[PDB]
Parts: structure tokens; C-alpha cells; sequence
């Protein structure tokens, strides 16, 4: 198998960005630039993420969105910006929107097709799909909106393969906007109904990992978003590398995911930040395990505690004995043996690859099916809730196009999920 | 009179390539094809045809089907050495994987490559004036391991009536990779399987790491060091009806011999001397120690022990220099100073077989050069705890729906996971049951 | 003894004569007995050909009754398989094409109630 | 006028063969045929031969092909010689019914064919084994047909009653009663030869460790030739056969005289004797040198009969008589006046040269009916008896054809005789 | 008369190659060669098992079957291969089964017809029939099971002609294979109904006697053997020599069986085993004798003792006197008098033969109808019903064609015999 991205939003735009750039430094690419890197792995299974074009030369299986040009001339004219085929980039002229309404109806089924219709050729080249994964925003529009159609729309065009979405559900602290909320909600019951994961990064997480354990003053947008791309490292690394047990995505899913209803993992990583801090690498197993499964050590705000895990996988970086890894983790649900649900067996599982990412000697990252999670929604849920209440600044999604109780039948489908999450503490 | 070997499975096709190595090492063929061994190919008239069938003039290749729904692990045996050693068409590989579900494999994605490859199978009993039967190895829990499997044992069980089949099967255990869904898949295959099997080598994998572990000292027990443990217990389980001699012969009879019961009774298997090059040089083992430390709960197949329940069939397979005058009067005293157990109707069993011919290990191996070895085939009502052991794995999990969807989806019934676990009810009672009596 | 013995008969070869020593003082027109052992032979011989004639066609039954208790066995679970892996293609083109008929849907309400921008300013 | 000799079975052919030739060494004829009153039992051939009036009818090849080997070969029309492919297999049910019935009308042919030439035949000497297949069996069904076919002409039967030792065979009881009964109405007179008490003789007197077959035959065919003879050479005590049943029994019952030759003595010693013509006499009258297993000192006798050969004029037999009856246990039963119809014979007692009884210059006979062969009678249907009480070998037979009441009514006739004869038997 | 032969099985095959030559040697014949012995005794009743064929040459009256090429190749290419008429072989391709059910009627009813019909030309060949013998094992398949067939067949073809078997009664010590009695009590109901003798050779007794009293430390399947092989040559002595009375087989079945129920006598030999101190030949008559009516020197494992003899034969062997074998077996019926059914007269008959066996200046054989041999029976039923109890190993022969109350309706006729066997203790 081998998968195809979409990437869609300012947000799910950088997001992506920042990630193929740590990725492609992994197996190694120049700009487009062939391989350069003595140790031989790497292009195994660079089948996944790179269709290889004219040349030596490598392109990104990747598919850019934005409802404004701007932010695409941000990866062209920025990063490992002449990698990407450039009708590999949808811009949509237009005005962005940034709320929901704009990006999944007007603003947008005006572009969708030009993707959708990429997307196809892309997919439908590569020589058999696995699914497809996009990153966005979950809040603001053309991404959290346009975004959250093209699935809608590529389950239909390809329902047998399988989802993925990286979604920044979006917080208070690190960007205002009135609106947040009722795009994220928007899109909350969007997802639920038609990925089988997604995972989970929340910003008041993301911003207060870099404040309280970070020094980072006034954290940045970069200086931040850096977690995230270290994050999807680690959560792809087991697809996107050795022969120790393949990844069909789908095996992944039907592993992680008890309850069709495609409960988000909350991720977590394991060394963090540092430009100007870290020199540590004395970062052991032990000392990086219980650091893994720690509270503000996950890329979602929620600390497992107020919730057991569903089901957990734990993904290792470089080279170090499982000698040290199986007897360590065995040694998590013990010490931590309470809040691991009961009755799924070995609902813990873990594995090891001794390639290293950027920097870091030693690494880890954490997929985390826990109930907790609903800590997130809970929250949304009552920051929409509490605007919706006094049917507040939807006048502005009012006369683009909707009708008043969808904010209803998605706020009372967040508000189920809550209690199904809730449900599952017996 | 000749045997067709069936893997599928990732682990199925690995045990496949790694055992079909020993049995290279054994006839010697090496990979290429000609083993400048008497005839044979010029007129394959020679007692070890029971597995190959001599090609052109020249290569000797297996009677071996491999198939598998992902590519990786067969693809394995097209880039090793050994590429030389097969019909490109006896490798079956099938694009999109069975991603770890019985759904998958019998139903969606296995209903689509069936029907090739239940023609390689003919297209190769077919050129075999007798055939004799399957063994069929698979994985017990796991995608096509499962799925494929059940799909192929049923039908196969529909093109050749009579023709038995010995299913060797990896049950799995928690820590050498498992994958939650497991035990569903094992109890889905293992209802739908076990009308259409004979007899069934179930092998698990925690005594096969923990026999890694403890004798060949591997901190690690490698994918790879497992198999060559038990393609030793594979070769040592066949051979029998492989080359021969007045030794001894077929499991034809030591099937006869070990299931009394339509219940495709699974055998409890137990390799001899499992010692580690460093120590190559220690040996010649007591030829009734051999047998002693064969008997023994920390030294077997599947995770139980046959001292808390009755046995029902022994039956030892022995190998190498060995005369009867020692295991006769060394069996007496591996009935004296022993925990016995026949179950009430059992005579007191040990049909036995010596097959003179050199145990040979790997030469890159771990396993060490051997003068003798044991084997033990004995059926135990002991087994059954691996039953249920499993069983409540299911159970359990079953008892709150968890993963049951991922099947419902690809086209299973609700029924099917209810009624198929309403089977092992039956046979961990039926085992128990037949089980000491008065 | 005082016996006398009066003489009887003289040949060219012999003599013989008393010696007295004290006072003195079909039909088988019957071999029907004889056809009837056989009567009861080639009975009791033929009636162990005829509890015997028996022994056998139940010998190229026996072996005819497994040809007939195996035939039946590609007779029902043997194709149990067709038509439960029919109850596949039936149970999934549901759950399939109705998860298609479904994400249509978000196709209806999102085009017939997006030709709602028919309002305007 | 004329005699016939039939032999059947194993036993009856070998004491024919054996004896048969004793006639031949007495007459004088070479094998080839030429001797260069007699004619009593041959019929003269072309012009050379000589060919006794024989059959000679076993169901098996064996015992008639040494026949048609050794020298004698010459003696026969081969047609004489009947054979006969399968086996009697010791038991009366197959001669009598089975594998008999086949062969019965080939012989008696022969037969007629024989007595056909021969003007006034007087009877037929049948000689059989009393036991064991062909013997019993075929006898019978011989018996009871020639009964018919020639009413008048009488029957003399030499038995061979088997003892214990001298190989009998488990099923022999069954098959003596068997034919016994069904034989004894057929049947005038009949000369019972105990083996035992010949087999007993050999050891005595001819001290053999081993007694051979044809040893005990060579010692039978005497007894038998001096037994005939009288109707042989000529010259009476019985002349001819119907003679033998006026003198030897009284009641229609078959009476089964005892014998007893005389002076039997191995070469050795054929230089010791002339013996007594008194005591030749006096050791016949002897239980130590009968024919059948018994004692007639302990059962009453109902007609002696001496039979003399040799140089013996009657003045000796005569005052030798008287003697043997002062020393001894006369016992005449009531009725049987005080008997002895003797006969002497002149004719030298001729002895088989190869032999190892010796030449001899006279010989005694003595064939005496009494209540005492009565013995015999029940030492075999005691065998019988705890055999049958328990249906013992029954079916071997029942299975060729026979029925149970053939059994049960045959024994329920050797009842009567053995009460018939002790019966008779001493009086008030 | 003549007798020809059925040998069938693995075990009648060898059974059989080894009893073909040691007679073969008794009469003188090379491979095929005519005869060389300077005694000229031999080519007498040669007749009875041997048809003479093309050249001054030999070739035995036997016919071989098995559902298996393999046993028959030791025939051949062994010890007196060149012998058999090369389509007196006749070979079942196939797979032996070595379960009754299969020899009797799948696999069996496949060849029988081949077999029959050779059988059919060597019989109505030679001049005139007397019955057949057949040898095989009483367990496992192919002659347990084909053979019981061929005789069941043969009876029918060949009524009033009768049967003869050598039949290996089979033990636990020496053999395992978990199934033997059900064969065995299958085939003992077989005998019983139509042969009229059979010679219940015990392996129990073979084993038992080659250890106990015979050194032998683990007695193989040839040096042990050999003792059957020794055992048939005297059995057959008397049909196959003298002038020394004859032996119609029938004159020997018709005064051994009282009942008809073929009452398998147990045999028994003088001498036994070994070159060494029998071979030192000094065993006298007396003490061969009270050797030949022992308990340990008997074919079946059964002391008569526990069973009166019904009817006993024996057949001597070499220049020794009866002077003193007469004298020597009427001390016997005294000093054991008790032990001898009342009621059958002379219901010990001996017979004895000048020419010696292979080596052995005096032997002597023994033929055993006695009620005691229902031990061996008594042993296998309950062998058998502790099996038949919980319907064991039985699904064996359940789908290979049979009724589950077949193996009633022979357990209780086995169960039967015992009982008439109990019942002559009267
Ligand atoms: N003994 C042994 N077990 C293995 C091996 N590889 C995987 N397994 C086990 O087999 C089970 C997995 O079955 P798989 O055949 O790998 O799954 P599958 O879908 O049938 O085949 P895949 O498509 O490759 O997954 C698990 O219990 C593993 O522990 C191996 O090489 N040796
Ligand atoms: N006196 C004497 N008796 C014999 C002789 N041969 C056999 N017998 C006896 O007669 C009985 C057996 O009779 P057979 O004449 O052998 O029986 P058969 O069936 O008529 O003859 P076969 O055709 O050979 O079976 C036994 O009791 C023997 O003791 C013999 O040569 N002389
Ligand atoms: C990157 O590719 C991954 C792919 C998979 C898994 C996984 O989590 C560690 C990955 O890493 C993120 C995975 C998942 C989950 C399980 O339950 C927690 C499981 O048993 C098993 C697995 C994977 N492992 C195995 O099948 C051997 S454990 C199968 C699919
Ligand atoms: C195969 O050849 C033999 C055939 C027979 C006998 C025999 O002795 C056992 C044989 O030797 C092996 C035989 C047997 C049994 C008797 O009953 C114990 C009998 O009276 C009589 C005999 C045999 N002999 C005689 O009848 C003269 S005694 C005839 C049948
Ligand atoms: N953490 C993460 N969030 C971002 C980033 N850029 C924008 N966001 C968040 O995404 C939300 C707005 O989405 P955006 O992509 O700007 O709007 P769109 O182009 O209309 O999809 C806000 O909650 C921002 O905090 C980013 O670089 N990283
Ligand atoms: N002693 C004797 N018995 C044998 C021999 N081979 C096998 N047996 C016995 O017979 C039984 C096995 O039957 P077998 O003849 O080998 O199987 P078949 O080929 O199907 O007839 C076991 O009880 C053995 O003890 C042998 O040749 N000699």
C-alpha cells in the first residue's frame, strides 16, 4: 500500500510544510535533489509518502489547499519550497472566509473540484492506495471547512480506503477570533462521522507544553508548530520505514480503534524544543517512558487520569535494547496498571526503530485511544455551547447559506461522543 | 505416497522458507537445484520425493504453495537465495494486505485470489501419481493467517475428499507480537477450520521464546531464531514419511495413532536437545536424557503442562544413532520416576520411531551439531488450557462488542462470533470431558 | 473222555468229524435313503452359499455406503461455503452502498440548501 | 463252488495284498501267473496267468498304486483294482453317503463281471478296517446293495476292530458302531481281529519292539488262510460257506467267532520245534494267544471248532481233545452240546519266506463263538458312549448328510446285541 | 490331495518368506534349482507344496498380496526371491491402512478380485485340491483385513475344500499402534465362522519366550520370527513327507475339532532360538517332551493348567525310537493326567518323522486344541470392550463404512466363544 496527503489551511499548510521538511530529512532530500545520506534504510518504504518522478529526482505525494493565494508562497518561496509539483498546488484566489460555512459551502465547493480532481490522479497513479491523511485547522475556515468536505467528498471517490487527519482543535490562548468554537464543533461532528482516526493536537496543550516545561517567553507560531512536525515523525515512522512489522494504516486502525465512532488518539512525544537548551541526550528509557506517559507531555490537553486508555502504541527512536523498552513499559501498566481499561487485553503495544529523527539520540512517541480525551470535547463543546447560547455570532454563518438547527444536530453529536466517552469507564 | 505443502500467512510463508532451508540442508540441495546424490529427476524412483518432485534434468524443486495477500514476506524468497530454488508460480502474492482481520481474509479480500491459487494446488498434485494429502501451515491469529486459510481449508476439504490434512498452526502469545484482535481471529478460524483438518500441530510461541531464552540464551528471540527452532520440530514431525527406511515410516498412521476423536485432536509437540554452539562440544546426550528432558513442562510446544491433565496418546519420534535396546528399557524408566497420566482407556502408549539420519541443524544457526534427537507427539487433555487461555481473551472483550465492527463492515454476521464461540464451548468441554474418568 | 465221534466226510485232501463230549443238555428300492443325504447336503451347503451369497453383497454395500456417506459430505457443508459467502456480497453491498447513500446526502442538503445564497442582500 | 474277495479300505487292501500272496506261495504261482480243487478262488486266465476272483476298492490312490508296483503288479487285471480319487476322510458319513455313493456302481460291476464267470458262486469274503473312513463307510453301503443284487450267497466279514495303540484315531467308535450296525443283517458270519491282541502276539512271541504294519499282517493273512483253506485245497469242517454258519452261529445275529492260530514262532528258532500235537492244541486254548481282546474263561462258549493243517492224523487231536478239557475251563453254555467239529488238512502249513513266523510241521485254529467277544462289544460302545454324551465329533458328519437318530438308534441297537449276547448266554 | 497358499500382510509376508525357506531347505531347492540333498526322501508329497513348472525346476504353490508394493520387494530382492511365479505377486499400489475397515472393504473389495482370480488358476490347476492356507497378522489391515475377506471368498469359490490360517493374534509389548484389538476382535469373529482350523500364534508368547528363556535382549522382528517359521515346518511335517501316515488336512481338521467352532490350537516347538548349547544337541525325548507340554515353550500366551486339552497332537522329528517317544507321551496323560478333557478317548495321537529340521538332530511340534486358549481371547475382548467402552479410536472405522454395532454384534461372539471355551470344563 502507499498514501497520499492533503494538506489544507494557513494552519494545515505550515503544519505540513514543517512536516515534510523533517520527514524528507530523514530519508534525505535536497530540494528535489536525489538521496544524500550513508546510511542505506530510508528509501525502503519511501514508496508511502514519495511517488519518484523524472530523474533520480523524488516530489512529495502531496496535494496543497488554500482559499488565498499567500500561505502557498510561503512554502514555495520558504522551506524545501521547490519540492512540490506545482499542480500539486490548488490556490483559491477568492477570500479565505475563516469560518466554516465559507470554506464547506460557498467559498468552497467554488474551488473543491480542482483538488478532488488531483487528488484523483495523484491516487489513482500511485500503484495501490492505502488512504489518504490531511492536516488542518479545526477551527477557522478553508481547512477546518473546505477541508472537512474534501473527505466528505473523497469518501464516495474512495470509501473502501481509509482516513487520517492531523486536526489542531483550537484553543483560546495563541489566537483570539470570536468564532473558534462553532468551526471546530462544525467540524467535530464532521470528522466522527467519516475518518477512522484523527489525531487529537490541541493548542492550549501545544502553547502550554512550550510555556511551563519549555522556558520559550512568548512561543511562537514556529518555535511551537516544531512539536507537531516532530509529533507526526513518530506517528508515521512504523509506515514509513523498516521491516520490523509493516503498517497498513488500516492494521493501525483496526487495532487502536474499538468504537467505530474514530476516537482520537491523543499523541505525545518524548524529547522536546531545543534550540538553546538542549544538549541533554542522556535521555535513557526509564527516564524517557515515564516522561511519555506523563500529563502535559501529550500534544492534547487532557491528563489520562481523569479517563483509562482504550488502547496505547508507543513508537521508539535509535538505537537502544528492548532488553530495557518491553521490561520498562511492562512496568507502566503496573505502576500504572489502574487506569488501562480492563477488558482489552494487550491493549499496550510497542515498537522500536533505531533511526534517529532530527537531532536526538533517543526518542518516543505515544498514540493514545483514552476516553480522557472527551476532556477536549467537553470543553469545546461548552466554549460553543455557552455562544450558541444566546445563538451569538451566527449571523455571519446564518446568511452564508445554513439553516439555524445544524448548529444544533452538531453540537447534540459532540455532546453524544461526550457521552459515549463518558460511557466507557465500566 | 507424495505431500503438498501449503503457507500462507506472514508467518506461515516464513516457517515455510525457513523450514524448507532444513530441508535442503538434510537431502542436500543446494539452492540452484541438484543435489549430485545418486539419481532421481532421470527417474525420481528415490523415498525422498515425498516433498519434491524432480524437474528438467537439473533443479529439484519443492511441491510448495506460498501464498500470501501482501507482497514483503514472499518477496522475501524471490530476493534470498533459494529465488533459484522455486517455480515463480508457486508464490502466490496478492497485492492489498488482510490487515489483521478473519473478516478480511475469508470474505472480502481472500474470495479474490482463491480461485488462482486453488489452481497451482492442482497443477501440482496433479504431476504426483497418489497424492497423499496437505500440510497446511498458517498463523493462528492474524489476517490471512486466519482468514485465507479457512477459506482454503474449506474448499480443499470440497476438491479432494479423501486426502487428510495436518494443519501446523502458531498460536499466539502476548509478548512476541501479538495484536489485540488476535484472539477473535484465532476462535473465528479455529470453528470454521477444525471440521475440515484431521490432526493439528498447534505451536506457541511464548514455550518457543521461552525455550529461546533459556537454552540458546538470546536475550532477544529473533523472528527468524524462533523458526529455525521450529522448522526443527517441522522436520523432525515429518521425515517420517520423508526418506526412509525400516525404522520407520508415515504419519498416515501416526494419526491413527494420535487423534481417537473426530476433533482434529492437537498433538502437543516437544524437540529433544536444544543446545547452543559454545557449548557444540559438551555432548553426546544421555540417550535416555534426551528422552528424560523431553518429558518435561519447561521444554514444550504449547504453553500448558500435562502433569495437571490426563494423556491420551504418546508417541515418541526419535533421530539419528539410536538402537531399541535404550529407549526400551530408558522408557520404563521414563515411566517410574514420572507423573504417568493415561486416561483410564488409553492403553499406555509410546509407538516409537528411530530414523537413523542425522539431525541437521543450520550452519548459520544457534542449534548446534547433534549426535540424537527426540520429538514426542503426545495428545493431552492438557492442551486444552490453551483453550481457554485464549478463550477468556475473547470472552471478555467480546462481552463489550470491542473491535467487532471491523468485521460486521467487511460482510460477517454478529452469529458467526456467537455461535463460533458457542463451538469452543463445546470442545473445552468435550476435551475436559473425555478427560479422567471413572 | 469216553466221548465217541462220529466220522463226517474223506477227501483227496482232508477229513472232518464230530468229537461231542457230553450231552447237548432286505429288499432296497431303499436307496431314497440315499438321495436324501444329499437332500440335506446340498441344502445345508446351499444355505451357507445363501447366508453367504448374503456376507457378501453387503461387503460392495459397506464400502458403497461411505462412496454414499462422503458424497454427501461435498453435498451440504461444501457448499455451505457458496452460500454463506454469498451472505457476504449481500450483507456488505448494504453496509457499503448505504454508507454511500448516506455521505450522498451531505450532497442533497449542501447543494438544494447552498441555493440558498438565492437570498442576497 | 466259487469264492470272491472284496477289499476296502486302507486296512482291508493291505491284509489283502499280504495275504493274497500267502495264497500264491501255497499253490504255487510266481507272480507272472503260471503254476507249472485250487481253482476255489481263481479263475485261470488265457493260457499262463493265474488272477485270483478279487476286487480290491479304496477311494484314495495310495494303498492300491504299491499294488500296482511291487511285483504281484503282474497278478491283476488293472480292473480288479479300483481307485478312487478323493479321500473318505475317516468317517462313515462320507463312505456310506457322500463321496461313496460315486463309486458303488463302478465296482459293482466288477464285481458281477467276476462272479458272471463262475458257475454257481457260493459267496463273498469282505475284508475292512472296522474303524475309520472307507473301511466303515463304504463296507456298508457295499454290504447292504450286494444283499441285493445276489440274495441267497452268503457273506463272511474280517474286521479289523482297532485298539488303542496300533493308530486308531480319535472319531474310530463312531464309525465301528456305525457301520456294525448298519452292516450286521447283511452280514452271515464275521471273523473279528482285534489288533491289539495281534499287535500283543508280535511282541510275545515274534519279540518285535516295533510291531510293523505289514508285521501284523503276515501274521492275519495265516490266521485267514487257515480259516479259508477248507474250501481252498478241499476237505471239510466246512467245504464251503454256508458251512460256516451251521457250525459257528446259532442265532441270526452275525455271530463274530474268535480265532486263535497255533504255534507261532520266530525263525531264530525254526530249528527248536515239531511242537506237541497236543500242546499246539493246548496253548490255543489260551487268553495269551487269541485275536480279540477278551477272555472265554469268564463268559460261556456256544460252538468250538478246531481247524488242523499238516501232518496230524486223528488218533492224537482225538485223546488230546479229552486232555484238553480235564486241565481246563470247559464252560458250555447249557445247550451248545460239548462241540469240536475238526478239521485236519495235511497240506504243510506254508509260511512267507521273507517273513519271520518259520516253516512249520502242523498248526491249529480253533474258531469259537462265545458270550465273551461280548467284551469287545462294550469296551467299545463305552468310547462311544462318553463321546456321544456329548455330541463329541456328531456333526462332522451331520454336515455330509447323515442324521442325529442315525446315531442315537444305531447305539440303541448295539444295546440290544451286547443284552442279545451276554443274554443267551450261561443259564438255569 | 494339495494344498496351496494365500500369504497376506507385512507380517504373513515375512511370515511366510521365512517358513517358504526353511521347507524350501527341508526338500532342497537352490533359488529356482531342482534339488540337491543326497537323502532321497524329499520330492515325494513335494507334490502337496510345490507345482512343477518349466525346466528340472521348482517354484512354490503360494500366492502374495499386500495393499502396498514395499513387503513384497523384501520378498524379492531377500532371501529366496527368484523363487515365486513373478504373477503369484500380486501388489495393491494403494496405502495399506493398517485398519481393518480399510483391508476388508475400501481398499480391500480394490485388489480381492487379482488375488481370487490367481488363486482360481493355481487351485483348479493342480490335480486335485485338498484346502488353502493363509498366514497374516491378526491386527492391523491388509491380511488382518483383506485376508479374512479372501477367505470369505474363497468359501463360496471353494466350499467343501477347507482352511487353514497361521494367524498372528497380536500383543501390546512389541508393536504398539493404539488400535490393534478393534482389527483383532474383528477378525477373531471372522475365523470363528468359516475356517474349520486356524493356529492362534501369539505374539505375547513369540516375545515372551525369545526373552524370559532365550536371551535375547531385544528380540528383533526376524531372530524371533524364525520361531513361527521353525513352528509351521513341523505343524506341516506329516502332509508334506512320509508314507508314515498320510494327512488329508481334513483327516487332520475332522479329528482335532470336536466343535465345530475351528478351535484354534495352540502350538508349541521342542528346541528353540539359537547356535550354542541346543545346538550342543543332546535334548533326549524325555526331556524334550516335558519341554513340548510346557507352559513357557508354547506358540500362545496360555498355560494349559487353566483349561483341559481338548484333543493333542504331536509330531517328532529325527532317527529316534519310539521304543521310547510311545513310553515317553503315555507318562505324559499321567504325571499330568489330570489336565485332559475325560471324555475323548484317545485323544492323543503322536506321529513321528526321521528327517531332522534346519540343524536340531531331535525336535519336536505340538498342536494344542484346548479350552485354555480362551485366555488369549479373554485378554483381547477386554482389551478390546475397555476401548469399545467409550467408543474410542472407533471414528476410524466410522467413516470408512461401517455400523457402530458391527463391533457389538464380534465383541459378542468373541465374548461368546470364551463362553463355550468356559462351557468345556464339563
Ligand atoms: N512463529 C512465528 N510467528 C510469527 C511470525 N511472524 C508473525 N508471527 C505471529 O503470527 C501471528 C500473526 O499472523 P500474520 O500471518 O502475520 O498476519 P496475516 O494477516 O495472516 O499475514 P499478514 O498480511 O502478513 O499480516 C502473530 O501471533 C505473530 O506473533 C514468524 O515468523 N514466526
Ligand atoms: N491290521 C491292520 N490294521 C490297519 C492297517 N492299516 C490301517 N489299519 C487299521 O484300520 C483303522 C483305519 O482304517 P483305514 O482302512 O485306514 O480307513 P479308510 O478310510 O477305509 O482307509 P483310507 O482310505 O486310507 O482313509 C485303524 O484303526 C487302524 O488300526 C493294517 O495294515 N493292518
Ligand atoms: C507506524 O505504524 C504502525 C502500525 C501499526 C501499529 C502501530 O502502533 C505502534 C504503528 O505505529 C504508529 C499497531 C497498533 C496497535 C496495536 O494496539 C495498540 C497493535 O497491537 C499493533 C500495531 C502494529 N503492530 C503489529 O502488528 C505488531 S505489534 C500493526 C499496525
Ligand atoms: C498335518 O499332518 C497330520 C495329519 C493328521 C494328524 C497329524 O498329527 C497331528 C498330523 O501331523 C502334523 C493326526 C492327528 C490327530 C489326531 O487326533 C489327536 C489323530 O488321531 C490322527 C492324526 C493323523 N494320523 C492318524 O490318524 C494315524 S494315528 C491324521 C491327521
Ligand atoms: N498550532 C498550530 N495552529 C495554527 C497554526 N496556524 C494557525 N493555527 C490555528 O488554526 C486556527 C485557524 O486556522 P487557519 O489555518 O489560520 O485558517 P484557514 O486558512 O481559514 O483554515 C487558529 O486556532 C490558530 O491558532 C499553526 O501554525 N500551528
Ligand atoms: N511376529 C510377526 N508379527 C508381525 C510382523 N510384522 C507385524 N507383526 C504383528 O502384526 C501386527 C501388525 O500387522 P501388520 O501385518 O504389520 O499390518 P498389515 O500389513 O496391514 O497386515 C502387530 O501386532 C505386530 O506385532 C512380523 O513379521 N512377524
Amino acid at each position: 500500500r502507499e498514501i497520499v496527503h492533503i494538506q489544507a489551511g494557513q494552519c494545515g499548510n505550515q503544519i505540513g510544510a514543517k512536516f515534510w521538511e523533517v520527514i524528507s530529512d530523514e530519508h534525505g532530500i535536497d530540494p528535489t535533489g536525489s538521496y544524500h545520506g550513508d546510511s542505506d534504510l530510508q528509501l525502503e518504504r519511501i514508496n508511502v509518502y514519495y511517488n519518484e518522478a523524472t530523474g533520480n529526482k523524488y516530489v512529495p505525494r502531496a496535494i496543497l489547499v488554500d482559499l488565498e493565494p499567500g500561505t502557498m508562497d510561503s512554502v514555495r518561496s520558504g522551506p524545501f519550497g521547490q519540492i512540490f509539483r506545482p499542480d500539486n498546488f490548488v490556490f483559491g484566489q477568492s477570500g479565505a472566509g475563516n469560518n466554516w460555512a465559507k470554506g464547506h459551502y460557498t467559498e468552497g465547493a467554488e474551488l473543491v473540484d480542482s483538488v478532488l480532481d488531483v487528488v484523483r490522479k495523484e491516487s489513482e497513479s500511485c500503484d495501490c492506495l492505502q488512504g489518504f491523511q490531511l492536516t488542518h485547522s479545526l477551527g477557522g475556515g478553508t481547512g477546518s471547512g473546505m477541508g472537512t468536505l474534501l473527505i466528505s467528498k473523497i469518501r464516495e471517490e474512495y470509501p473502501d480506503r481509509i482516513m487520517n487527519t492531523f486536526s489542531v482543535m483550537p484553543s483560546p490562548k495563541v489566537s483570539d477570533t470570536v468564532v473558534e468554537p462553532y468551526n471546530a464543533t462544525l467540524s467535530v461532528h464532521q470528522l466522527v462521522e467519516n475518518t477512522d482516526e484523527t489525531y487529537s493536537i490541541d493548542n492550549e496543550a501545544l502553547y502550554d507544553i512550550c510555556f511551563r516545561t519549555l522556558k520559550l517567553t512568548t512561543p511562537t507560531y514556529g518555535d511551537l508548530n516544531h512539536l507537531v512536525s516532530a509529533t507526526m515523525s513518530g506517528v508515521t515512522t512504523c509506515l514509513r520505514f523498516p521491516g520490523q512489522l509493516n503498517a497498513d494504516l488500516r492494521k493501525l486502525a483496526v487495532n487502536m480503534v474499538p468504537f467505530p465512532r474514530l476516537h482520537f488518539f491523543m499523541p505525545g512525544f518524548a524529547p522536546l524544543t531545543s534550540r538553546g537548551s538542549q544538549q541533554y541526550r542522556a535521555l535513557t528509557v526509564p527516564e524517557l517512558t515515564q516522561q511519555m506517559f506523563d500529563s502535559k507531555n501529550m500534544m492534547a490537553a487532557c491528563d489520562p487520569r481523569h479517563g483509562r486508555y482504550l488502547t496505547v502504541a508507543a513508537v521508539f527512536r535509535g538505537r537502544m535494547s528492548m532488553k530495557e523498552v518491553d521490561e520498562q513499559m511492562l512496568n507502566v501498566q503496573n505502576k500504572n496498571s489502574s487506569y488501562f481499561v480492563e477488558w482489552i487485553p494487550n491493549n499496550v503495544k510497542t515498537a522500536v526503530c533505531d533511526i534517529p529523527p532530527r537531532g536526538l539520540k533517543m526518542s518516543a512517541t505515544f498514540i493514545g485511544n483514552s476516553t480522557a480525551i472527551q476532556e477536549l470535547f467537553k470543553r469545546i463543546s461548552e466554549q460553543f455551547t455557552a455562544m450558541f447560547r444566546r445563538k451569538a455570532f451566527l449571523h455571519w454563518y446564518t446568511g452564508e447559506g445554513m439553516d439555524e438547527m445544524e448548529f444544533t444536530e452538531a453540537e447534540s453529536n459532540m455532546n453524544d461522543l461526550v457521552s459515549e466517552y463518558q460511557q466507557y469507564q465500566d | 505416497r507424495e505431500c503438498i505443502s501449503i503457507h500462507v500467512g506472514q508467518a506461515g510463508v516464513q516457517i515455510g522458507n525457513a523450514c524448507w532451508e532444513l530441508y535442503c540442508l538434510e537431502h542436500g540441495i543446494q539452492p540452484d537445484g541438484q543435489m549430485p546424490s545418486d539419481k532421481t529427476i532421470g527417474g525420481g524412483d528415490d523415498s525422498f520425493n515425498t516433498f519434491f518432485s524432480e524437474t528438467g534434468a537439473g533443479k529439484h524443486v519443492p511441491r510448495a504453495v506460498f501464498v500470501d495477500l501482501e507482497p514483503t514476506v514472499i518477496d522475501e524468497v524471490r530476493t534470498g537465495t533459494y529465488r533459484q530454488l522455486f517455480h515463480p508460480e508457486q508464490l502466490i502474492s496478492g497485492k492489498e494486505d488482510a490487515a489483521n482481520n478473519y473478516a478480511r481474509g475469508h470474505y472480502t479480500i481472500g474470495k479474490e485470489i482463491i480461485d488462482l491459487v486453488l489452481d497451482r494446488v492442482r497443477k501440482l498434485a496433479d504431476q504426483c501419481t497418489g497424492l497423499q494429502g496437505f500440510l497446511v501451515f498458517h498463523s493462528f491469529g492474524g489476517g490471512t493467517g486466519s482468514g485465507f486459510t479457512s477459506l482454503l481449508m474449506e474448499r480443499l476439504s470440497v476438491d479432494y475428499g479423501k486426502k487428510s490434512k495436518l494443519e501446523f498452526s502458531i498460536y499466539p502469545a502476548p509478548q512476541v507480537s501479538t495484536a489485540v484482535v488476535e484472539p477473535y481471529n484465532s476462535i473465528l478460524t479455529t470453528h470454521t477450520t477444525l471440521e475440515h483438518s484431521d490432526c493439528a500441530f498447534m505451536v506457541d510461541n511464548e514455550a518457543i521464546y521461552d525455550i529461546c531464552r533459556r537454552n540458546l540464551d538470546i536475550e532477544r528471540p529473533t523472528y527468524t531464531n524462533l523458526n529455525r527452532l521450529m522448522s526443527q520440530i517441522v522436520s523432525s514431525i515429518t521425515a517420517s514419511l520423508r526418506f526412509d527406511g525400516a525404522l520407520n515410516v508415515d504419519l498416515t498412521e501416526f494419526q491413527t495413532n494420535l487423534v481417537p476423536y473426530p476433533r482434529i485432536h492437537f498433538p502437543l509437540a516437544t524437540y529433544a536437545p536444544v543446545i547452543s554452539a559454545e557449548k557444540a562440544y559438551h555432548e553426546q546426550l544421555s540417550v535416555a536424557e534426551i528422552t528424560n528432558a523431553c518429558f518435561e513442562p519447561a521444554n514444550q510446544m504449547v504453553k500448558c503442562d500435562p502433569r495437571h491433565g490426563k494423556y491420551m496418546a504418546c508417541c515418541l519420534l526419535y533421530r539419528g544413532d539410536v538402537v531399541p535396546k535404550d529407549v526400551n528399557a530408558a522408557i520404563a524408566t521414563i515411566k517410574t520416576k514420572r507423573t504417568i497420566q493415561f486416561v483410564d482407556w488409553c492403553p499406555t502408549g509410546f509407538k516409537v520411531g528411530i530414523n537413523y539420519q542425522p539431525p541437521t541443524v543450520v550452519p548459520g544457526g544457534d542449534l548446534a551439531k547433534v549426535q540424537r534427537a527426540v520429538c514426542m507427539l503426545s495428545n493431552t487433555t492438557a492442551v486444552a488450557e490453551a483453550w481457554a487461555r485464549l478463550d477468556h481473551k475473547f470472552d471478555l472483550m467480546y462481552a463489550k462488542r470491542a473491535f467487532v465492527h471491523w468485521y460486521v463492515g467487511e460482510g460477517m454476521e454478529e452469529g458467526e462470533f456467537s455461535e463460533a464461540r458457542e463451538d469452543m464451548a463445546a470442545l473445552e468441554k468435550d476435551y475436559e470431558e473425555v478427560g479422567a474418568d471413572s | 473222555a469216553d466221548m465217541e465221534v462220529i466220522e463226517l466226510n474223506k477227501c483227496t485232501s482232508g477229513q472232518s468229524f464230530e468229537v461231542i463230549l457230553k450231552p447237548p443238555s432286505s429288499l432296497e428300492e431303499i436307496q431314497k435313503k440315499l438321495e436324501a443325504a444329499e437332500e440335506r447336503r446340498k441344502y445345508q451347503e446351499a444355505e451357507l452359499l445363501k447366508h453367504l451369497a448374503e456376507k457378501r453383497e453387503h461387503e460392495r454395500e459397506v464400502i458403497q455406503k461411505a462412496i454414499e456417506e462422503n458424497n454427501n459430505f461435498i453435498k451440504m457443508a461444501k457448499e455451505k461455503l457458496a452460500q454463506k459467502m454469498e451472505s457476504n456480497k449481500e450483507n456488505r453491498e448494504a453496509h457499503l452502498a448505504a454508507m454511500l447513500e448516506r455521505l450522498q446526502e451531505k450532497d442533497k442538503h449542501a447543494e438544494e440548501v447552498r441555493k440558498n445564497k438565492e437570498l442576497k442582500e
